[PDB]
């Protein structure tokens, strides 16, 4: 329909319209009954208790999307070209993008071939030149993503402070990324947002943590997401090694936002800071949350 | 689809065989002065071959000696353009050129 | 969702060509005279490497453009050439996608015109001259380095190993930036025989 | 435009198989590519095809077409975007009366060529111990004769096999009929399972109306300067061919006349015979169209 | 006629050239061909010399099935196809009904 | 759906081919003086094309 | 398909039997001056055999000798060209040769 | 169909055309619904991660092709002959070739009987003389292959050097084989082609490994394939013993290729080098990709 | 795709080394004398920057190879050097993996 568009951008950069306006122009359409596509799979944990089982937590799981496409053309040679291009648009080692566009915007999911595709009918595919390919793809990162919101603050002063407006309009917590120039001692916020995961939700309401004093040329990226080491220096220096066992602990919880303060000291040149707030969602489309 | 596009197609090349596109496969209405050309390309954008078709009143004919199409490999891209008089060229058939021949 | 769209930080790029195979290849886009206007001349009489030039069976003056584009304004072109006759050979810098406006260095070989010029292009096959001409005799296997420096807005040509500019020019009115980073070659001969033609070509971003 | 002009219906394009016959040949027989004789366009049955004789009038002959189809469903579309015809099965059945050798061979799936009649002509046709999978070549050709210009419309099935055999009831007032159903398979040598064709002078009249080829507008003739001999010999007669602009020979359709019968006498078929030396005009006309030729006659 | 026979046989008979005497042979395709047509079903009611043209527009029709045809020495040969309408993307509908 | 809204539609572009939208696709009644324009922008909103 | 392409095919060969392609299957309109050329080659590309058919008004007929076709093994590639008068050769059929004979 | 031709070369050299032009000429045709025939079975590994499971690599699996054939003839005696010949065309110990020929060329798979065939219907097969055989074959090497490309460089000089043109047009990496004559000291390329399988993808871009000096008569086969030992001396000498923990480590990655340098020194009578490059594909047919 | 993308092999390289940090760094691989044969010397007596050289606690000769290779044959090296005493200093280009053959 015109209310929903589905696209694939392969590992080679090819563009495919599986559903929506302009679907099938490249020869491949999407068949019904696609699974683990909308809601991010989550399993809940329970521990024995006096009244049965008590809530113990939640864990998000990777997506196992099994969907069928239909590759078609009038003549078998061109159908074979279309099928070869569709196969080339996929890989096991590298992921390809799957974009869903609605009135809520465009959100993408990075998927890779979980196993070998299952192509064609029982007879040879050149009879019909119109054959289904069953694809079992997987999403290691199960959340749907929008392009992250980025802000930049530059200062020529030796000591300065700024405030970044930040707000999670999605339904899942997001982990902030910082890019800080060097030299300079930075103090970054790690606000709890009332998150009681460490039983410190109210104690860490205004938590701030100081990065180690950066030497010249040691511009750092500070990624709070757990898939990645927190501190990484551009010149390869071991900044987190210098940083004495500290860490950024809290994500930006859904529905929370504030003007988080960033402090810069001991920066003779004057430095720059960049804040990247990811936009993760659990469904391809959803009305904004408040 | 507000704007129409080309049609995806295939061409056949064979060693020692004349490359021919019959006019009944490109039937149409072409006023006098209508030109038509066909361009082959590799994956980098370089031209592997440029040919001009014989545009008659109601058909376009392509005919090339095997020497001309010898160097175009299997899997190259092709575009076919028809330029009506006093109008910009438009792409009719784009696609790929397969080589249907005994492989060595 | 993007705050700004910024052109990607394209890195320095390098390219080579030697003209050893049978045909020219798709990396050289012909211009001016259309497709099939380029060819390879063996030059086995003088026992040298094959060179690239016009296909003199049906053409006299021909231009070629490198398929890819330089990623930076400053550029270095190292060309090893042969002088098997009389003619003009143009190394083309900062051309557009059609080689309409470009800087270039011209090597003329002849009875009285064994010279080098700085040229500004008006179309792939037509050009005008800037400044004077420096006397220069070109022998087989001569290597010339044409550097366009963007910071100084200068075009210079050096011969062999010496670092002193064999020819130089500055302040020429040719647009630069994106869309004007294409390099190429051109050959113009009065006769239908090879003149001065390259057997080796290298391009590199920056100087 | 008025409704009648928009409809542009032609009744002459309705062909009624007034007569019909079925010819079966063994699978070793060379298949019939066409039923039109290359010489004069008459009906030419290839050797090896034998007719089965009469068959029941009321039952007629039924040609059954069965389509196996598959609907393709799109995720973003409620209705099926496309449908695919995997196969088209063609069968035909009829109720044939005669008790001849090929009819009985088809019915019993046995080869009775080695059956030798007894001393008094009696024969016994035992059914095979295991049914035999035998293929035949079928020609179903029917004639619609209108205005003495027949249209032969025919079906060529290069490979047919007995698929089923209807139960037969013996009634003391009706003859015994065998009602087989024959399924057509695709023959690799000829590349088709069933083909339909038309021929005859009536079809030659109706080709342009039906829309195959181009309409007849120019009536060309064989080279218009033929030399003929008065004396009997090889060159005492010359044959003329009348063709249309669409590459169709219209010699039988046109009318041959000679303005000067003394020089060259023209027959109906288009043969000019030299009778007296000089020049003659031969005219072949068809409706408004005409063709002319100046024939030279030498003693 | 040619369009009727093409619809029946799911083949394009534009290249069929009649023989020297006009005979033609129409072979069924190796595999049935999925061909789509555009259909106009227009009828006229003549009332007081003021006709009403009521029509159906089907921008995309395909041969869905073909019933068995019986040859009888007293009836002409008729081809009875069933045509299924699909939704055309360019016009946005599968079937339309109009009056004029 | 009380208010008029646009229809999500796609465009097709080809290198070396003239971009064209046929008139029969953009139908409707347009009085004299009506002006239509097509605007192409990038991911950041910067205008990269405008046609009448 | 915009261009004219060869049809994949197989040729049967028998030891001690005469190779022959019946004319009734290589049908088509062949004007006077037409020629046919059947080429047999190996995996490398070495020419195993060249044969000329006897074209007619509507058929192309092939008939060779067992001595002629002895040197061609199973799996050898073949291609059948037809050259109309004042025209370049066109590959009607390409493919492979199998042997229908008692294997040794 | 004429767009696809499937043949079998038995272990005894018999040739069968199971599908395509000429199918059934030998009495055996191919039935529909053949499995694990097109795409090479690949399984992906996943380890626990912050957002479910994280991709950990892929492993290709051996092919298990289950298909069926019809052995047919008009007379039971000749049907029995054909059935016996079909059974003779197969084995468990030694492999038979299965070729698929399309517009993309001819690619073959070496397959062997995984278990005993399942022939005939419920009744005795001499009744119908047209019976199905269920074949469960396996491909130990799951990649569809083409004929390997072989290059020869012979020289009479004591010291010489050459450039072998090499290119991987397939979708999977391939392992090169060298055949080096003796005596002489050979230096062979082991370019990584950007492969980080040893964390030296660009450090090993122009890596060359010097084979041990070869004595007279010690002709060596140097196969980079992990299945076989790298250095094999034809005379049984332990040439690998004098090689000091060095090895060929890198395959030819897909889409990569160059003029790899081979050097020969200290060769009194010259030397000959043979390079074999396999052509492995994951599909019976596929358009070229780059 | 090949028009837009630039392969890592098809890209000019630029490398620097300062030794001002008084450590060898991970970009230099010792050759010939084995691991730990390199060192940094301060030259604090004169107003000079630290320089790289052999580990004179163990060796009097040494060699180092820049970990990554160049992408083209033509190459430029710029060295600012110090003549502390007597010795021979080689700048090596066009070397193989093990620095067996090179210009210098």
């Amino acid at each position: 329909t015109d209310f929903l568009k589905i696209e694939l951008i392969g590992r080679d950069g090819s563009h495919w319209v599986l559903s929506g306006p302009g679907m099938g122009q490249q020869g491949v359409t999407l068949n019904p009954n696609l699974q683990q596509f909308y809601d991010a799979p989550v399993k809940t944990l329970y521990v024995p208790g006096p009244f049965g089982e008590e809530y113990a937590g939640k864990r998000v799981q990777r997506r196992e999307i099994v969907f069928s496409v239909q590759a078609y053309d009038e003549d078998p040679d061109t159908w074979s070209t279309v099928d070869s291009l569709w196969r080339w648009a996929w890989d096991y080692d590298e992921e390809s993008e799957l974009r869903v566009s609605t009135s809520d915007g465009t959100r993408f999911l990075k998927v890779r071939l979980m196993e070998e595709p299952k192509p064609y009918y029982e007879k040879d595919p050149h009879i019909t030149a119109d054959n289904p390919i069953v694809m079992t793809v997987t999403a290691t990162f199960p959340y749907w993503q929008d392009e992250p919101e980025e802000l930049i603050w530059t200062t020529l002063s030796t000591e300065d402070m700024t405030r970044f407006p930040v707000r999670n309009d999605g339904d899942v917590p997001v982990w902030l990324k910082w890019t800080l120039t060097a030299p300079g001692l930075w103090i970054l916020p790690d606000f709890s947002w009332g998150n009681d995961m460490y039983s410190r939700g109210r104690e860490d309401l205004g938590r701030t943590v100081a990065m180690p004093e950066l030497v010249a040329g040691e511009h750092v990226s500070v990624d709070s997401d757990p898939r990645v080491q927190t501190l990484i220096a551009v010149n390869g220096m071991p900044t987190q090694n210098r940083w004495k066992g500290n860490d950024l602990l809290y994500p930006l919880m859904p529905g929370k936002g504030a003007e988080i303060p960033v402090q810069l000291k001991n920066a003779p040149e004057g430095g720059a800071c960049k804040l990247t707030r990811p936009r993760w969602y659990s469904r391809p489309w959803s009305r904004p949350g408040v | 689809m507000l704007s129409t596009g080309p049609i995806m197609e295939t061409l056949t090349l064979t060693v020692g065989s004349a490359f021919e596109i019959p006019g009944w496969k490109l039937r149409g209405e072409y006023p006098a002065g209508t030109t038509s050309h066909l361009v082959f390309t590799d994956a980098a954008g370089g031209t592997l071959g440029e040919f001009e078709g014989t545009v008659s009143a109601k058909e376009i004919h392509y005919l090339q000696a095997p020497d001309d199409v010898k160097n175009i490999p299997h899997g190259a891209n092709f575009q076919l353009f028809v330029t009506y008089p006093s109008m910009q060229p438009q792409c009719l058939y784009f696609g790929t050129a397969i080589r249907k021949e005994p492989r060595y | 969702p993007l705050s700004t769209v910024v052109s990607p930080e394209d890195s320095a790029v390098q390219y080579k060509a030697n003209f050893v195979g049978q045909y020219i290849g798709p990396m050289w886009k012909p211009m001016g005279n259309g497709w099939g206007s380029l060819g390879i001349h063996t030059h086995a009489l003088i026992s040298e490497a094959p060179s690239m030039g016009p296909n003199y069976s049906l053409f006299s003056s021909a231009a070629a453009r490198w398929l890819w584009s330089m990623n930076m304004d400053s550029v270095t072109i190292v060309v090893r050439v042969l002088n098997v006759g009389a003619g003009k050979f143009n190394v083309i810098v900062c051309a557009d996608y059609q080689m309409q406006t470009y800087l270039g260095i011209q090597f003329e070989t002849g009875i009285s015109n064994n010279k080098v010029h700085v040229i500004t292009g008006d179309g792939p096959l037509n050009w005008g001259y800037q400044g004077d001409a420096v006397n220069n005799t070109t022998a087989n296997g001569d290597v010339y380095t044409i550097k366009y420096n963007d910071l100084l807005d200068t075009i210079s040509c050096y011969k062999g190993t010496s670092l002193t500019p064999l020819i130089e020019a500055s302040g020429l009115d040719v647009p630069h930036g994106e869309g004007f980073r294409y390099t190429g070659l051109a050959w113009n001969t009065a006769l239908l025989s090879p003149g001065v033609e390259p057997t080796a070509w290298e391009a590199k971003d920056g100087v | 435009t008025d409704f009648y002009t928009i409809k542009d219906a032609q009744a002459d394009l309705a062909i009624a198989p007034l007569n019909l016959t079925v010819l079966l040949a063994p699978y070793s027989t060379t298949p019939a590519t066409t039923l039109e004789s290359p010489t004069d366009g008459s009906l030419a049955i290839p050797p090896g095809y034998k007719s089965v004789g009469h068959f029941e009038k009321q039952a007629g002959l039924t040609l059954g077409n069965e389509f196996d189809s598959k609907d393709i469903e799109a995720y973003g579309e409620p209705e099926p975007i496309r449908t695919i015809i995997n196969k088209r099965t063609t069968t035909f059945d009829f109720a044939m009366y005669q008790n001849q050798r090929n009819v009985l061979e088809l019915i019993w799936t046995q080869d009775f060529s080695n059956i030798q009649p007894s001393e008094f002509g009696g024969i016994v046709l035992e059914a095979p111990k295991v049914p035999k999978n035998i293929y035949y070549r079928a020609i179903l050709v029917g004639m619609d004769d209108r205005n003495d210009r027949p249209i032969w419309l025919y079906w060529l099935m290069p490979k047919v096999k007995l698929d089923k055999l209807d139960n037969q009831t013996l009634n003391d007032d009706n003859v015994i009929e065998y009602k087989p159903t024959l399924k057509a398979f695709r023959d690799d040598v000829v590349g088709y399972s069933v083909a339909q064709g038309f021929a005859g002078p009536g079809w030659r009249d109706l080709v342009a109306t039906a829309g195959f080829g181009e309409a007849l507008t120019a009536l060309t003739i064989t080279p218009g300067s033929p030399t003929v001999t008065v004396a009997t010999g090889a060159s005492h007669t010359a044959q003329l061919l009348v063709e249309g602009d669409n590459g169709i020979n219209y010699t039988p359709d046109v009318v041959f006349t000679s303005s000067a019968p003394d020089k060259a006498s023209v027959s109906a078929a288009g043969l000019v015979t030299g009778v007296a030396a000089g020049s003659a005009t031969i005219t072949a006309t068809k409706g408004a169209l005409t063709a002319t030729a100046t024939v030279t006659v030498t003693a």
